[PDB]
RNA sequence: UUGUUAGGACCUAAACUCAAUAACGAAAGUAAUUCUAGUCAUUUAUAAUACACGACAGCUAAGACCCAAACUGGGAUUAGAUACCCCACUAUGCUUAGCCAUAAACCUAAAUAAUUAAUUAACAAAACUAUUUGCCAGAGAACUACUAGCCAUAGCUUAAAACUCAAAGGAC
């Protein structure tokens, strides 16, 4: 009779929602950009990032992965759909963050594996674990900082250029001192 | 520029070329080979295989040149190294037995390690955020780090000396004073590097 | 207040690795929800506006899901062409 | 008569008292100057003006207070001249009372050509003949063009029609001199209907001329209050003493900006953003502040009050302790 | 025969032990995250207190006050305090979800406590007070 | 003041998760737990000048008071800021009696029984027949003037004309 989800059904139907039975040419293994494309690649940012936060904190991948308890910053898969850019929570420890890095990369065929075996996605890309650039920046910005030796031990405020204006006046003192259309060409033979 | 891109930079390495087939890396070994096939640039009339060619004073060397008069600034060039040559022997001779071990008379020896205790390990980058001028602690590069130090060089010879000193008077005794850690080249590495302390936190506003 | 201190909520740190059972107490709290509530009870939210936003990431989840479906569904024939020249 | 305004707030906030030296650098008529010599008869103060007639009622004033008052005559900017003529003897001065506007003198009095509303010459300068070669508004008026004289009334007289008074100026001066009062504020009302003559009603609820903006605007350009100004506030902190206490009284929003940036470390020398993504939130500063506000709050008199002195309504009255 | 997350029940016996003392005699670091200002205090199993800090106390101002390398600092400075009066290990209640919540417990472990548990204790009603009206922005 | 209390008091106020549910009721509205009372048969549609209801705000008297909060005061911002932001605190939101009778009271869908083909103005929510009542007749003036009724008195319901215009309005 009355039914909340009518309000809000036919809005999120053209934001979250395309119709036909098309699949992206970018979402095979091997342009004009679309709104269906950025819904087919929203979702599956989405899903990664379930279902690879699904691995990392699970035991699945490994004992020594499964005891990294690795959470992940954010997902983004690239448009072309060639592989995906995994952004991993990166610690402030520079020495442990490049060994998690090596370690997390090396398992990346076995957690796409973990995916697709599973069935939540069918046809996953090559993954891959990047660090934030932002984050990388300002742990080197403190890493040269420790290594750096810092050694031993009034008319234009306003706005108006009152002098030039006085100049101005003081020089002024020295010097004191839609119808052709119609078938009315046609209808009478002028051709 | 009058080369297409497919034009390869030449490599003046005598010994290179030279050395036994089996000595090279395959790495090496294969670009020689691709090399055969490519089109190789002209060398520049400075470059050459000579045994005295320093890449560090030469292009110090350029940096100092004024209106493309070469032979002026590498007459500079030539009598700062003389002139610091010439002030080391006068203490060599000057110095005791034990002293004179410690003193160091090569020019070539007292330029490179004169220049790297004037290097910058971070620098600043100046930026407008909110209609604000902010300078953020930025890490430089070894090409940007290299560059400031000789920068800083000709830039306090060329302005803060005396009307009557001449260049190689005043650049050999601030390569000296630098080569000891005492110049005021090196005051402004201690100087940028203590700013960089100041704004250690306005790190962020980095977007590049 | 009236319960026993120290069982909810509580994780336990194993080989001195208190950022990994920090990390594990932050997606319990998130995964019962807890997170999401206390960030909408900082202010107050006006019963029409909660109906509002509960119908509407309702509907999103939905339509979420089934483009999940239609795309794992649809994942299935992509494979290598069988029929390559034609 | 005009009573000091907001005097009780400037005589608690300085506090006067017996071997405290301070300076005034607007005595103009005397009322604050009298008022600070009033609670304290022993204390030392110092006083100064633009206005050769008000450094003569300084030194008549002086037989009422031998040494108490010491008259000086100059601008902001002549004024540390002044005081180093004198010597040190203000040195580590208390408080700076730093009051800002028109004399009461001045403007009462049609010939000094303040007054819109009586008829006087377009003088319209405090100096008087200290200096005879000082344009005044007259020269002002007839020899700025539109982009110049627009300005002086979009900058100082914060004039939103600029464009429209200016060219009316422009086109009055060619058919005869502008040389009085009354026929600068006809001129000014003419570039509008006759409707808009009397029709600037203000926060006071009490309708005023339309050509008020271009007086105060000319007012402050003549004498270039703003730029001494600047100057004043500059010269006051190098000659107070640390922990000496600074008043001002800004009647126009022009003056209390450099007194409220002033006194809060901001600089008059800040960009200005116009009313399109301006950051008042963000969906710091080179260094802190280096004062004590006794009062950073500001109020205008009372409006009780307004009504007996209504060229006082503005008045922001701004306190502070030197770092 | 492996680690278990959820702590020994009370009122049982249990093989664990740090430094001779059973989970409910470890001491307890009370440490409230909010938005601007983030304390930390330090009490025995008998509600001792033993050390006290905060972003305020060590001397941030303003929004410096609200920072997660101020709550570091704030940390450290309750761990040096507590080690001083004979703490070895701590039992974390970390209430309040401001920014530092996890800085303030960086801060204890890098000034020389040993935490072996992280409960949360945020305030959550069950239906309680109104909260204030949203902020327009 | 603050933090802790596996200390005491309080029973004011409001009912997380469940709820990704779609139930109950004429509508308004209703979801912490328990118990008591309780919804039900007129063939069906069709009612006002009658009767009984009717969110929130508001009024009347006596209470309550954790938190929220018009107004107000204090602080910022601004050319100004009677605002947006910060802090404090009222009316008020609660209970018990009575009044008030208004909502974008909107599924912007009167009710009921059929049909899905011999049917695209557009958009929304596919089209369409029959029955009964209500309602509409260019826009503004006009949720207005006057009239009558009303616990309503700066109120609600009922509701014009002069005059002005050649459009107003809906969808794409
Ligand atoms: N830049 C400047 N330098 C010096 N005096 C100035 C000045 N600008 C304005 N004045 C003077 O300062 C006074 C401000 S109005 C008068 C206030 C004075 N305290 C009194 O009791 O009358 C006037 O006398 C005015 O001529
Ligand atoms: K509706
Ligand atoms: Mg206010
Ligand atoms: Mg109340
Ligand atoms: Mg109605
Ligand atoms: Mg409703
Ligand atoms: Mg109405
Ligand atoms: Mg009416
Ligand atoms: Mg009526």
């Amino acid at each position: 009779s009355k039914n909340l989800l009518k309000k809000f059904a036919s809005k999120t139907r053209k934001k979250f929602w395309y119709e036909g039975p098309s699949l992206g040419s970018h979402l095979t293994p091997r342009k004009k950009t679309r709104k269906e494309d950025s819904i087919r690649l929203r979702v599956l940012n989405g899903l990664l990032y379930k279902s690879l936060t699904e691995l990392l904190c699970t035991p699945q991948v490994s004992q020594e992965v499964y005891d990294l308890n690795v959470e992940l910053s954010k997902v983004s898969v690239t448009s072309d759909f060639s592989a995906c850019r995994v952004y991993w929570k990166t610690g402030v420890s520079a020495e442990q963050n490049k060994h998690t890095e090596s370690v997390l990369q090396r398992s990346a065929a076995y957690m796409r594996h973990l995916l697709i075996s599973q069935q939540t996605l069918r046809n996953v890309p090559p993954i891959v674990f990047v660090q934030d650039k932002r984050d990388l920046v300002l742990a080197e910005v403190d890493r040269l900082l420790a290594e750096a030796d810092f050694g031993p031990p009034h008319p234009n405020l306003c706005g108006i250029d009152h002098e030039a204006l006085n100049k101005q006046i003081m020089e002024y003192k020295r010097k004191k001192e839609h119808r052709d259309a119609s078938p009315r060409s046609f209808l009478l033979g002028e051709e | 520029s009058r080369y297409a891109p497919e034009f390869r930079e030449p490599l003046i390495d005598k010994e290179y070329y030279r050395k036994p087939v089996a000595e090279l890396t395959e790495e090496e070994k294969y670009d020689q080979e691709l090399k055969k096939t490519q089109f190789i640039k002209a060398a520049a009339a400075t470059e050459t295989s000579s045994v005295f060619a320093d890449p560090v004073i030469s292009k110090f060397t350029n940096m100092m040149m004024k209106g493309g008069n070469k032979v002026l600034a590498r007459s500079l060039m030539a009598q700062t190294l003389e002139a610091v040559k010439r002030k080391q022997f006068e203490k060599y001779r000057a110095a005791s037995a034990e002293e004179q071990a410690t003193i160091e008379r090569n020019p070539y020896r007292i330029f490179h390690e004169a220049l790297k205790n004037c290097e910058p390990v971070i620098g600043l980058v100046p930026i407008l955020k909110g209609g604000h001028f902010y300078q953020v602690p930025v890490p430089l590069a070894d090409r940007r780090r290299r560059f400031l130090a000789m920068k800083w060089m000709i830039t306090e010879c060329r302005e803060n000396k005396p009307r009557r000193t001449l260049m190689p008077e005043k650049l050999s005794h601030e390569l000296l004073e630098a080569f000891h850690n005492r110049g005021p080249v090196i005051k402004r590495k201690h100087n940028m590097h203590k700013m960089a302390e100041a704004n250690r936190a306005l790190a962020h506003y980095r977007w590049w | 207040a009236k319960h026993l201190k120290f069982i909810a909520r509580t994780v336990m740190v194993q080989e001195g690795n208190v950022e990994g059972a920090y990390r594990t107490l932050n997606r319990i709290l998130t995964t019962d929800g807890l997170t999401e509530v206390i960030s909408r009870r900082r202010y107050y939210e006006k019963p029409c506006r909660r109906r509002q936003r509960e119908s509407y990431e309702t509907c999103r989840r939905i339509y979420n899901m089934e483009m999940a479906r239609k795309i794992n569904f649809l994942m299935r024939k992509n494979r290598a062409d069988p029929w390559l020249g034609c | 008569l005009h009573i000091p305004v907001m005097v009780d707030q400037v005589v608690h906030c300085l506090a006067p008292q017996k071997g405290q030296v301070f300076l005034d650098m607007t005595f103009g008529s005397g009322g604050h100057t009298r008022a600070i010599l009033q609670k304290e008869p022993d204390v030392m103060v110092y006083a100064l003006d633009r206005d050769p007639v008000a450094y003569a009622i300084a030194e008549q004033l002086s037989r009422l207070y031998p040494t108490q008052i010491q008259a000086l005559l100059g601008q902001f900017s002549q004024a540390e001249a002044l005081l180093m003529k004198a010597g040190v003897q203000p040195g580590t001065i208390d408080g700076i009372l730093m009051d800002l506007g028109c004399s009461s003198m001045q403007l009462d009095a049609p010939e000094r050509g303040f007054s819109l509303r009586k008829d006087g010459p377009l003088d319209m300068r405090m100096d008087g003949d200290r200096y005879p070669d000082t344009p005044t508004a007259s020269d002002v008026v007839n020899a700025l063009d539109q982009q110049a004289l627009a300005s002086i009334l979009r900058a100082y007289g914060e004039e939103k029609h600029a464009k429209k008074i200016a060219s009316a100026i422009i086109q009055a001066r060619s058919t005869y001199p502008i040389s009085r009062t009354q026929q600068l504020a006809s001129i000014v009302a003419g570039a509008f209907p006759p409707s808009a003559v009397y029709a600037r009603k203000d926060l006071l609820q009490r309708s005023t001329h339309i050509a008020t903006k271009t007086f105060q605007a000319l007012r402050i350009f003549v004498n270039n209050e703003l730029n001494e100004l600047y100057a004043g506030l500059r010269t006051a902190e190098k000659f107070l003493k640390t922990g000496g206490r600074l008043v001002a009284l800004s009647f126009h929003s022009l003056e209390d900006r450099i007194v409220k940036r002033f006194l809060l470390g901001i600089s008059m020398t800040e960009r200005f953003n116009l009313s399109i993504r301006q950051k008042v939130k963000q969906t710091s500063v080179r260094a802190p502040l280096k004062w004590e506000l006794i009062h950073k709050k500001v109020l205008t008199p009372e409006d009780q009050d307004v009504q007996d002195n209504p060229r006082g309504r503005s008045a922001k009255l701004r306190a502070a302790i030197k770092l | 025969s492996r680690f278990s997350l959820y702590p020994p029940v009370p009122g049982q016996e249990s093989s664990l032990q740090w430094a001779g003392m059973k989970f409910e005699d470890v001491p307890i670091a009370h440490i409230k995250a909010t938005y601007n200002n983030t304390q930390i205090q330090v009490v025995s199993a008998t509600n001792a207190s033993l050390a006290r800090a905060s972003c305020g106390t060590e001397g941030f101002r303003n929004a410096k006050k609200g920072t997660g390398i101020a709550a570091q600092t704030a940390g450290i400075a309750a761990a040096a305090k507590a080690t001083g009066k004979g703490v070895t290990h701590i039992r974390v209640v970390v209430k309040g979800m401001g920014p530092g919540r996890w800085s303030a417990i960086k801060g204890l472990t890098m000034g020389g406590l040993e935490v072996i548990s992280i409960t949360d204790n945020t305030p959550v009603p069950h239906x309680g007070c109104r909260p204030r009206k949203a902020r327009r922005l």
